[PDB]
């Protein structure tokens, strides 16, 4: 997961 | 403030792959020549302009068979396919010009574009 | 020997989700609660276990219409159906534990396992 | 396009  | 996660894209496309695979929910047949080619209208439209086209008019959305031009290569639509579900394109010295034929006829400018600049190098 | 596309996954999805906004070819209706939700089951099989079951039924998979357990909170269904289409989890302090029992329900493994970092976190 |  990340931050876009 | 979403957060994303980076394989999802990726793993949707694998599961539509395994779905072709094993002919669940396909809705159609892409008839080439003296072949067929069951697949999902929806990701036939979303890799390509000729394929989005006709299945947003109003009659050719309800067919279960499309035909394609008797010019279009069996092995070209193949290979196209399988990068439709995959992202993985098959290009080679043998099939390059029927591969580059083909994406032109289905309108998949990505595919097009490759195949021009490895016919330029060779050139 | 093949060569790859690297965005071709992602394009994929976001043209299934611009199919999905326009309502073009969904062919099933979740029902959550008071709550309609139109998709593909092509798409909801590809991201979740739950579905996946569901549309390899030999019943179920004719069915127009699903009705999932009364417990289910419809933005939590909601945010869960966003993702499946774009990658993008709205994940907040206010919707954390009905996304997290939501995506147990649908057996979406990935988000279950980030719901359960950021509420260790704030513990 | 890449090598994957
Ligand atoms: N709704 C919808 C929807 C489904 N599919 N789709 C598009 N599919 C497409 C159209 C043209 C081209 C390609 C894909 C690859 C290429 O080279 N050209 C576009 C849009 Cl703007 N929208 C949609
Ligand atoms: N054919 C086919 C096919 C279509 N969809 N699909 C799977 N969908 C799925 C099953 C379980 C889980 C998820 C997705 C996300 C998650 O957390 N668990 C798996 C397989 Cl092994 N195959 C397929
Ligand atoms: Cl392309
Ligand atoms: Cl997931």
């Amino acid at each position: 997961w990340v931050i876009p | 403030s979403c957060i994303q996660f980076t394989r999802h894209a990726s793993d949707v496309l694998l599961n539509l792959n395994r779905l072709r695979s094993r002919d669940i929910l396909t809705d159609v047949v892409i008839v080439v020549s003296r072949e067929q080619f069951r697949a999902h209208k929806t990701v036939l439209m979303a890799c390509s302009g000729l394929f989005y086209s006709i299945f947003t008019d109003q009659l050719k959305c309800n067919l279960s068979v499309i035909n394609l031009d008797p010019e279009i290569n069996p092995e070209g639509f193949c290979i196209l396919l399988d990068f439709m579900y995959t992202s993985r394109l098959n290009l080679r010295e043998g099939n390059i010009m029927a591969v580059m034929a083909t994406a032109m006829y289905l309108q998949m400018e990505h595919v097009v574009d490759t195949c021009r600049k490895f016919i330029k190098a060779s050139e």
